[PDB]
């Protein structure tokens, strides 16, 4: 199987 | 709980250092080599059973980099306080003369995740056969790290693990010699 | 190098109870050592942990698509990854090698310490007990505690303070998930 990446949320500029 | 899996990431300025790893119950499953853009399994067997698209780690680190800039600004440029490491040297098995063993240098409870580690044999730097882990996350959000030295035990050799960290006034040496 | 450092951390955590029957997902953001905002699957929205994280909580909570990604994580991320790694993590079992050797509490003195060295085991949960002639000895026992080797193995030393007498047989007993019955090692004076 393939490990999935949780993504990191983008902070507002 | 029975188990915890953590995807842990960091980015550090001004060093521009970034790490991405997976932890299972306190052990590293894998991390991503950012320069090579490759997945490094902690035990080689792991990679025979699973895969990971290293590129996804790169995308996250880029986000972490952008977020750090924002948060640095939000905090009015409040920097990290150095927390110096605790260092322990031990062997991986009971020691027997001229029976192959491994010295372990455990570097614990420190931040930022930047350290210089040197193995010394009789006061001299040694690099033959050494290995090390990436920075490993702690639940108090400090860090852990391991350095390893295969060696042949003898009455004639002493060893030291020398650790430099910005939280230390002078380098820390932890000694080992045959009991 | 005295230049100030600034550190960002993110920890995406999956917590498992009873296999995958109950799962909790935490999306955690840190500045230096301080957690400033988090998504808890128990809640289903981001919450500021400190004032510093409030803008992020509010911005992220306004993004419905982002929130639904996080809300599905227990399934699409946690349960998935558990399935991927289960055969070599959850099911990983390595028996310990057990060695008993005498030692000294203070130099020059005769042997007055028995070391039970327990090495190379996984997972970490272990029970080590000392016996003198078939009777458990609970006094004078000291240990290193559980030591991680960093390579998916553990070790621990369990020491018994004792003055060995001729004829006595000491036993170190080890219980561990990898074993189906206690592992015992004898030491004779
Ligand atoms: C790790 O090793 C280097 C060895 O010198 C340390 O020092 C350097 O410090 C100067 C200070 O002006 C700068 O050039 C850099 O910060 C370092 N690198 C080089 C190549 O000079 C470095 O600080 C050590 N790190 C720790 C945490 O002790
Ligand atoms: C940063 O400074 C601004 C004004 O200069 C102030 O309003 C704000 O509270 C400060 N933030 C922190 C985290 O100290
Ligand atoms: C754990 O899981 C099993 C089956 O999935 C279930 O029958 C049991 O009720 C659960 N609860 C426990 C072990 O407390």
């Amino acid at each position: 199987g393939v490990y999935a990446t949780r993504s990191s949320a983008v902070r507002l500029r | 709980e029975e188990h915890v899996i953590i995807q842990a990431e960091f980015y550090l300025n001004p060093d521009q250092s970034g790490e991405f790893m997976f932890d299972f119950d306190g052990d590293e499953i894998f991390h991503v080599d950012m320069a090579k853009k490759e997945t490094v399994w902690r035990l080689e067997e792991f990679g025979r059973f699973a895969s990971f698209e290293a590129q996804g780690a790169l995308a996250n680190i880029a986000v972490d980099k952008a977020n750090l800039e924002i948060m640095t600004k939000r905090s009015n440029y409040t920097p990290i306080t150095n927390v110096p490491p605790e260092v322990t040297v031990l062997t991986n098995s009971p020691v027997e003369l001229r029976e192959p063993n491994v010295l372990i240098c455990f570097i614990d409870k420190f931040t930022p995740p930047v350290v210089n580690v040197t193995w010394l044999r009789n006061g001299k730097p040694v690099t033959t056969g050494v290995s090390e882990t990436v920075f490993l996350p702690r639940e108090d959000h400090l860090f852990r790290k391991f350095h390893y030295l295969p060696f042949l035990p003898s009455t004639e050799d002493v060893y030291d693990c020398r650790v430099e960290h910005w939280g230390l006034d002078e380098p820390l040496l932890k000694h080992w010699e045959f009991d | 190098d005295t230049r100030p450092r600034f550190l960002e951390q993110v920890k995406h955590e999956c917590h498992f109870f009873n296999g995958t029957e109950r799962v909790r997902f935490l999306d955690r953001y840190f500045y230096h050592q301080e957690e400033y905002v988090r998504f808890d699957s128990d809640v289903g929205e981001y919450r500021a942990v400190t004032e510093l994280g409030r803008p992020d909580a509010e911005y992220w909570n306004s993004q419905k698509d982002l929130l639904e990604q996080k809300r599905a994580a227990v399934d699409t991320y946690c349960r998935h990854n558990y399935g991927v790694g289960e055969s070599f993590t959850v099911q990983r079992r390595v028996y310990p090698e057990v060695t008993v050797y005498p030692a000294k509490t203070q130099p020059l003195q005769h042997h007055n310490l028995l070391v039970c060295s327990v090495n190379g085991f996984y997972p970490g949960s272990i029970e080590v007990r000392w016996f003198r002639n078939g009777q458990e000895e609970k006094t004078g026992v000291v240990s290193t505690g559980l030591i991680q080797n960093g390579d998916w193995t553990f070790q621990t030393l369990v020491m018994l303070e004792t003055v060995p007498r001729s004829g006595e047989v000491y036993t170190c007993q080890v219980e561990h998930p990898s074993l189906t019955s206690p592992l015992t090692v004898e030491w004779r004076a």
